[PDB]
């Protein structure tokens, strides 16, 4: 709160200084006077023509030649014409090629494709634990598995327990699956990669599986990183069916994801937070415990848990403080965490409809009912049939 | 402070003439030691980016920057342990350069299997696959041994342990040993004191009762940045009152909690990382697991 | 028709579909708590589903089946406040109870009606076309012996005695809550027995204590329904102590 | 669910919670409004008949409001086909009660007898659920004039003002709102009955071809139940009509 | 759209609506970038939920799959969670008949019910239309309004 | 509150402009990497840049037949989907250009400098392939019935092939593996292999999905040829529910590549097949889509239903992990195993991880008995959730 | 509106437009402090005046007992100062510390007062505060212990003796009041701190001795590690006692250093440990003799 506001005063000064400071250091004042430094800048200009073509490096051989696929025309058997060495290079990377003679000038860019641009939401959310509407215990499970081995190896080594390679979140939905993933991701201050599962489904032949493996490669260069696979079930076990080009597609993208996460052992290269809105009616072919160890199940909030979600919320709000928090919760019946959030938002909006500016005790009571009604109409009510 | 702390001209001389303190200075350590709990993380946030700037700016700049950046960790006491420990470790496999192990081990004393996990591996591997001289060997061992000393024993913190808003110990003595080569035989006398220790005491006192191992408190050690650093952090978090000394600087937050036991703190967390002070209405101060 | 659709199929679960499913309904609509006391075994209900233009005499959520055994229920399903399913079960269980008196005298024991009711839902699992009733009743009573008993039945039809048990609005939640309040002192004292019931109800308080209806029943004696007005006297005082624990 | 395990009532729900009943409630809304209001010398029932057509043989005046007994009458909202078995059943129960008890049958007792048959059909016997809500109107000497509401499922409640049919939600709240208690008389409850019936229904005119109105009135201590004939009905409509007309443009 | 001061860009609930460089299922991100730039805008997400029958009952399905992701980016990326300058207007014909993706909390907070016509409504709507189209001889708009209400507008 | 608010508006404009600058901050310089010796290199590079004859394109000969009035031409196909003819700039011979052989040819002469190894498919797949395994029975979840049945296929004919040959039987080498994920199907196959003292190679069908249509069959064929070359080895096919899996003859999806791959695979196996102690295992991770052709007995000799570790086998494997880390001994793990339904070896190891973690939360460095209880509750429920309504399938 | 009501009031004052000398010199600030604590450091920090700190001083001093209790009043001030210092430029920063020192002087709780006296490190300021920490209650209870432990613990010395700038002045005063000679001085001097170190050592566990090899250049390294790891009581006691092995083999300036490093381990001991340091002092070359004095300093900080 106070602390959060203070950090901003330092950051305002920081932007101004950093932009001036950048200039003297980067060059044109630290202009290459060094044999090594000058040689790389001058040589790449001379070899380079314009246009160029991007490629992805398909495999390298140890005799100073490599094989690349360029975006345009055929693949090329290219030589390593100066610059980068063999070690520097790895397959699955994107490298820059001159059209005049396709050769690897280098990478230092952690790839560059249109694919990578979508993947890198790299700059962290402001979202962080206990800025979330969440349950105290539930966030602290996500942190224990994903975050904690990097932060303190101390506890994990003494105890003698094995570090995982990801975790999985599954619903009952409306539990802040995505909110949790964003909270942890800010805390590490490691690069946050994101992709949605449907993007990986396509009606083109073979494109999907390249992207699925690609997520792990991009992340590895950036590493440490946390890779957010939003709605895994989408590539997986939720239908694209068998009559739209799904018949081939789904099985391949699903399988491709499942084998690397599994490996031959739990690899532990880069951490993963996987969010799913259910694994409840969907088919088996997904990652099981003991590669990602802990699998986190959410409940449907009870009276006691509802205290933790609500107290966080009442602070931004007002005039539900007058009335005891305990009594309000008791009164309302059991609902999911998104529903609880929705009541509270709706309280602020309904006052405006009433001709009032913002939440009152009365507005808070009515909002509870409206959401409850939607659910009560949608699915079974009270007393048996 | 921060505004001064980026100010550079280094393309004239590498002496002291126009060269100045600038590459060394770039860490932003003096404040972090002196004042505020929030400031310590924010400046480090600035700092990460600065490593690239020296490194890319000159090849010569990179060599000097790597030594001083490793000291920011010890002098400043950041809540970040992400980028810098690993960075130093990977470069030293590529390029023999003995200074790197030495600056790192001074950080590695603070909490000795958080950061020490990585460092120990790197320092050993390089040590036994590279030696350039007997002199070269001597540095690498010194760092390798200095690095371990399990979990917060005579731990380094630039707190007072009553507050960290105050003036800490003379940090400039490890800063002196880190800037210049530690291979220089003349240096040795000064070199022996570079300690910048903070008590291993976490004894509860501040009232006469004088029991060992203090009250229950709140900590989050699954963090690398935290929600409350206003002055005193969150007093819920996950409970700790263990006998073993506190593991800060990635589980830095301690709030002193004592109201439920009916004693009250005279010392509210002012940046403290040692001894509790309370006014005790009890003859024996409870001790908890957590 | 499909294999899964059919009433016959013992399912990989290892238990019949319609028996399993009736068991997943014993939360939501209405709430029934019963605690055991020396002089009165007391059941209380919250929510009779009354707008207070609706007759409260018509809706029985606390009905005495015998002259020393009474039961209160709750349940989940489609269409709120649903009097019907509960009402057939009251009618067959109460007649059977009166028929038992005629065959083998004096007020019939708590445990026997509870055994009959659990088996009544069970026999249905064999019987044609019939799924079991999803109801859990808190059978509250005194034996002819005068030994107080508090019994509970479940939807499959396995029954257990308890000292104190709570169902509805999340069965598991109300059972857990009731266990903090229960003490061996509570059972001995006549004031505390009522408050113990009310104390479980209140964590889903709705509309006064006039909504909440309690009965005390004694050793051989008919159900005495305490006034909707008396109940209110306990709630005002207790409700404050309640806020503090959760 | 993701698929019902119903398609018979000799097999049951994939949740054990019966969907068919919620569709039945919707069925009352499809059919025309049925309302009952209480009076201090009678009770009256007002129902919208299936027939709106001009050509009516009119031998019956009872085609949704059936007089069962010498103390009670009921109405139908829902499918007409369903009433015919029910109405003959209700006649048997109603006289059955008299034989043993010989008392002015209470409304709560008749309804519980019927609810036994409706709950069994839904549970087993392979018979399709009901789709009618029936409103029972009667007099007993122990509480007075009463009105009860029965649901397809077997769910019952004693009311003194209730409405179902032509969106139930709106209708019950409205019937309550305009209802007053202890201020009433039979003529004014009847004038009001048409007015409320008009608002829930799409028509702003309404006729005795569209509507059928019954009284239950107690005379000389005994209950005389009649379903009224068309000319008598029209007179209650015209009374209402002047007011309805002013609302209109 | 006139009141709110937005550019009405109608947005299909389809995402096979692109074949420009690839399907929409694949290129969910482009729809978003354009939407932002031409802010303020109203993205009218029209999915009537009278398309699909088994899709509605279930949670899975191809249509459900693609639709779910387009909605999830709205939250993750923010700019419908930092702002709401762009309003997502969902349309369905009933309170509940909705597809599982649309229905669930956290992509809903409002549901609005409007009656079908009445004589009084029919008068207003007929009048306004009458003047535009061609008004009748001696006015009999009132007669038609009284007699019976419109099924729709 | 108020004083800050203005700082907020200004800071946003600042951040926008900075996002462009990170590019510059990393370096204005066009360079990647370069040392003083690539200057020497560079003079040579210049000529290669100058001339359009180089760079060398990769092409692949689909078939050898052409040698029409010049030293052998062949049809080599570049990856721009155009066919070209070859000439000598080194040589050309029946052996320099072959059926599978890739070639280096010029952009504007189309002459061969060098042939490259036959096909793209065997070089890439080599990285994925692991060699001889070193894993043992305790690690799979103890001695399981499924383990003993693998011994019969693998151990007996491999160690002593001479008995089966004399008798008049061909030896069995095939198994069909099916069940839910996490059972340890590959783990078990590997376990038996190590004791037997035979090589193991993983092959993943999904890992090679290089297509140009019908291309997929050529990859299947190559993976098989490689296994055959190594005698006294086992080949395990992972992820072959697609490309070498179920057909789609009801389709309306534009596929034929899974069908093409299937066609080639059945045909190679069926009738006879040249093997010599190459065990063929198939693992099908999909119950939903199955390939009947492969699945029935025959050339692939047995079917074993892969089931989760029995009660003794899970107790035994847990014991091994438990001793390593800090645990209280007298362990309540036995009471929990018996209480609970069938639990896999993967599942039990997660218990140990989760129990450690609860223990840290409590603020002990010993993971106690209480901690193991919470850890079993969590694991059993998660495994349990998946459905694909099996009765529905049984009916049809 | 009510929830917001407290913050807006104080949020408005922050601006401090026009008049900067006020009209009241206690400001309207006072009732708001108890209700909201978040708004207040924002006001002092942006204002960045010594005058801002004056207005805050007058109101906290009265508010201490009266409003609620001493304990919450004390808490409110400590938070406020903390935002404010970062914003003030350095010449002016000293002035705000003293102003704060007055609010604390009166207070029952001393902690924050000591930090302010430390920042300055002034002889006079630290003396004034110390005498004030002890005075509130003449019984030892919180008052004396709080003052003694808190001020002394504070660092400014790399050796473990902490400050000791305060130590000489403060001690004569504490023995004069008399709660015992031995109690006041024992806490005040490093002697009590020597015990508490010893007890903690076991739990944390030790990285073993700093010995590696006593031959080659490695003998120099060995020497240096012992000094660096432990400036307190070790578990590497066995190597140091035996001087002849480690200490002598040493070359050049490393000989002086070996002799220094030995003092670090002996620190927290001087009730027998002294004797060897003196042997080293009498004998041999200058490097060793000078080393022994540096080392003595180190031990005689125990």
């Amino acid at each position: 709160t106070q602390c959060r506001l203070k950090l901003l005063k330092l950051e305002r000064i920081k932007d101004y200084l950093l932009m001036e400071e950048e200039f003297i250091r980067n060059q044109e004042q630290m202009k290459p006077l060094e044999e090594k430094q000058e040689e790389e800048r001058s040589k790449v200009d001379d070899l380079r023509g314009t246009p160029m073509s991007v490629g992805t490096l398909e495999e390298i051989i140890d005799d100073n030649h490599a094989i690349v696929s360029t975006s345009v025309g055929s693949e090329h058997y290219v030589s390593i014409l100066s610059f980068v060495d063999k070690d520097l290079l790895e397959p699955g990377c994107s490298v820059l090629l001159n059209h005049k003679v396709h050769a690897v000038i280098g990478v230092l860019m952690d790839d560059t494709d249109p694919l990578v641009t979508v993947m890198k939401v790299e700059k962290a959310p402001q979202e962080t634990y206990a800025d979330i509407g969440g349950l105290d215990n539930q966030i602290q499970e996500i942190k224990e598995s994903v975050e904690l081995p990097l932060t303190h190896p101390e506890y994990y080594e003494e105890m003698g327990i094995k570090p995982p390679k990801g975790v999985i979140l599954y619903g009952p939905p409306g539990t802040g699956k995505t909110l949790l993933a964003k909270a942890v991701a800010n805390q590490t201050s490691a690069t946050f990669l994101r992709v949605v599962g449907s993007e990986l489904i396509q009606k083109y032949l073979g494109d999907g599986p390249k992207l699925v493996r690609e997520l792990f490669r991009v992340a590895e260069e950036h590493a440490p990183s946390i890779v957010f696979i939003d709605e895994i079930d989408a590539i997986g076990t939720k239908r694209y069916d068998s009559n739209s080009g799904g018949e081939r597609e789904i099985q391949r993208t699903m399988l491709e994801l499942l084998n690397q996460l599994d490996g031959f052992d739990s690899r532990g290269d880069v951490k993963v937070i996987m969010a799913t809105n259910r694994i409840e009616t969907l088919d088996p072919a997904l990652i099981r415990p003991g590669r990602i160890d802990r699998k986190i199940e959410f409940p449907l909030p009870d009276e006691k848990t509802k205290k933790r979600i609500f107290q966080i919320h009442t602070s931004r709000m007002t005039l539900a403080d007058d009335v005891t928090l305990d009594d309000l919760i008791m009164a309302k019946d059991d609902l999911s965490g998104a529903d609880i959030k929705a009541i509270c938002t709706e309280a602020g909006l309904m006052a405006l409809r009433e001709r009032r500016m913002k939440v009152t005790n009365e507005d808070f009571k009515k909002s509870k009912e409206n959401v409850l009604y939607k659910k009560q109409e949608g699915t079974p009510e009270g007393l048996y049939l | 402070l921060k505004v001064q702390q980026l100010l550079h001209i280094c393309s004239e001389h590498f002496d002291s003439k126009e060269k100045e303190e600038d590459k060394d200075k770039k860490e932003k350590k003096d404040k972090d030691k002196k004042e505020a709990p929030a400031d310590m993380g924010a400046h480090q946030g600035v700092a990460v980016l600065g490593i690239a700037l020296i490194a890319m700016g000159e090849e010569i700049g990179a060599e000097m920057a790597l030594r001083t950046f490793g000291h920011l960790l010890r002098y400043g006491e950041p809540t970040l342990r992400r980028a810098v420990p690993l960075a130093l470790a990977l470069i030293s496999v590529s390029n023999p350069r003995l200074n790197i192990l030495d600056t790192l081990s001074k950080f590695s004393h603070d909490a000795d299997p958080e950061v020490s996990y990585n460092s120990i591996f790197a320092m050993g591997m390089v040590g036994s696959g590279t030696n350039n001289a007997r002199l070269a060997a001597m540095l690498r061992q010194l760092a390798q041994y200095h690095a371990k000393d399990p979990n917060n024993l005579f731990m380094v913190r630039l707190a007072q342990g009553l507050t960290h808003l105050g003036k800490g110990t003379l940090t400039l003595c490890p800063y002196h040993s880190d800037r210049q080569l530690m291979s220089q035989v003349a240096v040795a006398g000064l070199l022996t004191v570079l300690v910048s220790f903070l008590d291993v005491r976490n004894i509860i006192l501040g009232k006469s009762h004088y029991v060992l191992y203090g009250l229950v408190a709140a900590m989050q050690p699954r963090m690398l940045v935290t929600f409350d650093e206003e002055l005193r952090p969150l007093p819920v978090s996950v409970r700790v009152g263990q006998a073993v000394d506190v593991v800060g600087q990635a589980g830095k937050p301690k709030t002193i909690t004592g109201f439920q036991t009916h004693t009250t703190p005279v010392l509210l967390a002012h940046g403290e990382r040692a001894e509790l002070a309370t006014e005790e209405f009890l003859p024996v101060t409870p001790i908890l697991e957590g | 028709m499909s294999y899964d659709r059919a009433i016959t199929v013992f399912s990989p679960d290892g238990h019949l579909f319609q028996v399993e499913y009736a068991q997943e309904a014993v939360k939501k609509g209405s709430t029934a708590v019963g605690v055991r006391g020396r002089d009165i075994v007391v059941l209380g209900v919250e929510k009779k589903s009354v707008a207070k233009l609706q007759d409260e005499r018509t809706v029985r959520k606390i009905c005495a089946l015998d002259d020393n055994v009474c039961m209160a229920f709750a349940v989940v399903a489609s269409v709120s406040g649903l009097t019907a399913d509960a009402r057939i079960v009251i009618n067959r269980a109460r007649v059977e109870c009166q028929s038992h008196r005629l065959t083998v005298g004096d007020p019939v024991t708590v445990e026997y009606i509870t055994r009959y009711i659990a088996s009544l839902k069970q026999r249905y699992t064999q019987s044609n076309g019939r799924r079991p009733f999803g109801i859990s009743a808190l059978i509250v009573g005194f034996d002819f012996d005068g030994t107080p008993r508090l019994y509970q039945t479940d939807p499959s039809g396995t029954y257990h005695a308890w000292k104190a048990n709570a169902i509805g609005r999340g069965a598991k939640s109300v059972r857990e809550f009731l266990e903090k309040n229960y003490t061996d002192d509570a059972i001995e004292t006549d004031d505390l027995t009522i408050k113990l019931v009310i104390k479980a109800l209140l964590e889903v308080v709705q509309s006064g204590g006039k909504n909440i209806e309690l009965a005390v029943m004694r050793r051989d004696q008919p159900l005495k329904i305490l006034s909707p007005e008396e109940i209110e006297k306990y709630v005002a005082e207790i409700e404050k102590e309640k806020e503090e624990n959760e | 669910m993701s698929r019902r395990y119903d398609s018979r009532t000799t097999i049951f729900s994939p949740e054990g919670r019966l969907y068919q009943v919620e569709y039945a409630m919707e069925a009352i809304g499809h059919a025309g409004t049925c309302l009952g209001i209480l009076a201090n010398d009678g009770v009256l029932l007002a129902a919208e008949r299936r027939n709106i057509h001009k050509l009516l043989d009119e031998v019956f005046f009872s085609e949704k409001i059936y007089k069962l007994n010498e103390d009670m009458a009921c109405s139908v909202a829902g499918i007409t086909s369903d009433a015919n078995v029910l109405t003959n059943e209700l006649r048997l129960i109603a006289q059955r009660y008299l034989l043993q008890y010989q008392e002015p049958i209470p409304c709560e007792q008749l309804v519980t007898a019927l609810c036994d048959i409706k709950q069994a059909y839904t549970q087993f016997g392979g018979k399709r659920p009901f789709g009618v809500s029936l409103l029972y109107i009667g007099w007993d000497k122990h509480y007075g004039f009463q009105l009860y509401q029965s649901d397809p499922s077997g769910n019952y409640g004693g009311w003194k003002a209730t409405c179902i049919g032509n969106n139930s939600a709106a209708a019950v709240s409205m019937l309550k709102q305009d209802y007053k208690e202890g201020e009433m008389t039979l003529k004014s409850a009847l004038a009001l009955a048409v007015k409320v019936l008009n608002k829930t229904m799409d028509v702003s005119k309404l006729s005795a071809e569209k509507v059928e109105i019954a009284t239950l009135t107690r005379e000389n201590g005994k209950t005389v139940i009649r379903v009224l004939k068309q000319k008598e009905v029209e007179q209650l409509i015209k009374k209402h009509e002047e007011e309805e007309a002013k609302a209109e443009r | 759209a006139h009141h709110t001061d937005c550019t009405f860009i109608r947005v299909s609930g389809s995402e096979l609506v692109q074949k420009f460089i690839g399907e929409g299922a694949r290129m969910v991100r482009e729809l978003f970038v354009m939407a932002r730039e031409h802010a303020p805008s109203i993205i009218f997400m029209d999915e009537i939920d009278s398309i699909g029958s088994s899709r509605l009952e279930g949670g899975s399905g191809g249509d459900s799959e693609v639709q779910r992701t387009m909605l999830e980016l709205l939250n993750q990326l923010d700019g419908f969670e930092a702002t709401k300058n762009i309003k997502v207007i969902m349309a369905t014909n009933r309170i509940d008949i909705l597809d599982s993706a649309l229905l669930r909390p956290g992509r809903i907070d409002r549901k609005i019910e409007f009656p079908p016509p009445n004589e009084e409504a029919r008068l207003d709507i007929l009048k306004i239309h009458s003047r535009k189209m061609n008004l009748t001889r001696g006015i009999n708009l009132r007669k038609i309004a009284e007699l019976m209400p419109g099924a729709s507008g | 509150q108020s004083t800050y608010s203005r700082q907020i508006k200004q800071v946003e404009d600042d951040i926008q402009q900075l996002l462009k600058k990170i590019n510059e901050l990393t370096g204005i310089k066009e360079s990647d990497t370069g040392l003083a010796p690539p200057a020497l290199w560079d003079l040579a590079a210049d000529k290669q840049t100058l001339q359009s004859e180089q760079p060398l394109q990769v092409a692949r000969c689909t078939k050898i037949i052409n040698a029409d009035s010049e030293d052998p031409k062949y049809i080599i196909n570049v990856k721009q989907f155009a066919k070209f003819v070859v000439d000598l700039s080194d040589q050309v011979a029946p052996t320099d250009i072959e059926e599978g052989m890739r070639v280096g040819v010029d952009r504007n002469k189309y002459q061969i400098h060098i042939p490259l190894p036959p096909k793209i498919d065997p070089t890439v797949t080599m990285m994925q392939v692991e060699e001889k395994p070193d894993v043992t029975y305790s690690d799979v979840g103890g001695c399981k019935e499924q383990i003993e049945k693998l011994r019969e296929v693998v151990e007996t004919p491999l160690l002593h092939p001479e008995r089966f040959v004399n008798l008049g039987i061909e030896p069995p080498k095939g198994v069909l593996l099916f069940g839910p994920p996490g059972t340890g199907k590959t783990l078990c196959a590997r376990a038996v292999a190590n004791r037997t003292d035979a090589c193991f190679i993983p092959v993943i069908g999904s890992e090679l999905v290089q297509k140009y249509v019908g291309e997929g069959a050529r990859m299947v064929r190559e993976l098989f040829e490689m296994a055959r070359t190594k005698k006294a080895c086992l080949i395990f096919f992972d992820e072959i529910d697609a490309i070498g899996g179920a057909r789609f003859d009801d389709g309306a999806g534009g596929d034929n590549e899974v069908q093409r791959t299937m066609l080639e695979l059945i045909n190679q196996l069926d009738g006879f097949d040249p093997r010599g102690n190459i065990k063929v295992l198939m693992a099908t991770n999909r119950p939903d889509t199955l390939d009947p052709a492969l699945m029935r007995p025959g050339r692939l000799d047995r079917k074993i239903e892969f089931s989760l570790p029995d009660l003794e086998g899970r107790t035994h494997i847990f014991k091994i992990h438990a001793r390593s880390m800090s645990v209280e001994r007298d362990i309540r793990f036995e009471l929990l195993a018996r209480l609970c339904p069938n639990s896999t070896g993967a599942e039990i190891r997660s218990v140990c991880t989760e129990a450690g973690m609860f223990a840290i939360r409590a603020r002990r460095k010993i993971a106690t008995e209480k901690d193991f209880l919470e850890a079993v509750n969590k694991v059993i429920k998660s495994y349990a959730k998946f459905s694909a309504t099996p009765r529905y399938m049984t009916y049809n | 509106s009510w929830g917001h009501e407290y913050v807006r009031h104080l949020a408005g004052e922050v601006a401090k437009e026009w008049q900067e000398l006020d009209d009241a010199e206690k400001a309207q600030r006072e009732p708001l402090l108890t209700l909201v604590k978040e708004i207040v450091p924002y006001n002092m920090a942006h204002n960045a005046e010594h005058e801002a700190c004056d207005l805050l001083m007058e109101i906290e001093q009265v508010d201490m007992l009266e409003k609620d209790i001493d304990e919450n009043a004390y808490s409110k001030v400590c938070l406020y100062l903390t935002s404010c210092v970062n914003y003030v430029p350095e010449p002016e920063n000293s002035a705000l510390l003293r102003c704060a020192l007055g609010v604390f002087r009166k207070f029952s709780r001393f902690p924050e007062a000591l930090r302010l006296a430390l920042m300055l490190n002034d002889m006079e300021l630290v003396e004034d505060i110390f005498t004030s920490c002890k005075d509130v209650v003449v019984q030892k209870q919180m008052a004396f212990m709080l003052g003694r432990h808190g001020v002394f613990l504070e660092l400014s010395e790399d050796v473990e003796e902490y400050e000791d700038l305060t130590e000489i002045m403060s001690n004569v005063q504490l023995n004069s009041n008399f709660l015992a000679l031995a109690r006041e001085l024992d806490i005040m001097e490093p002697k009590v701190p020597d015990d508490i170190y010893k007890t903690h050592l076991e739990n944390n566990r030790f990285g073993g001795s700093g010995s590696q090899v006593d031959s080659a250049r490695m003998n120099l390294a060995s020497s240096f590690v012992n000094g660096f790891v432990n400036a307190a009581f070790g578990q590497d006691k066995l190597l140091t006692d035996d001087g002849n092995k480690w200490l002598y083999k040493n070359k050049d300036h490393g000989m002086l250093s070996a002799a220094a490093s030995l003092g670090m381990i002996l620190l927290w001991d001087v009730d027998g440990g002294l004797t060897q340091i003196d042997k080293y002092l009498y004998s041999s070359e200058d490097y060793i003799k000078s080393g022994a004095l540096l080392a003595c300093g180190i031990v005689n900080s125990g």
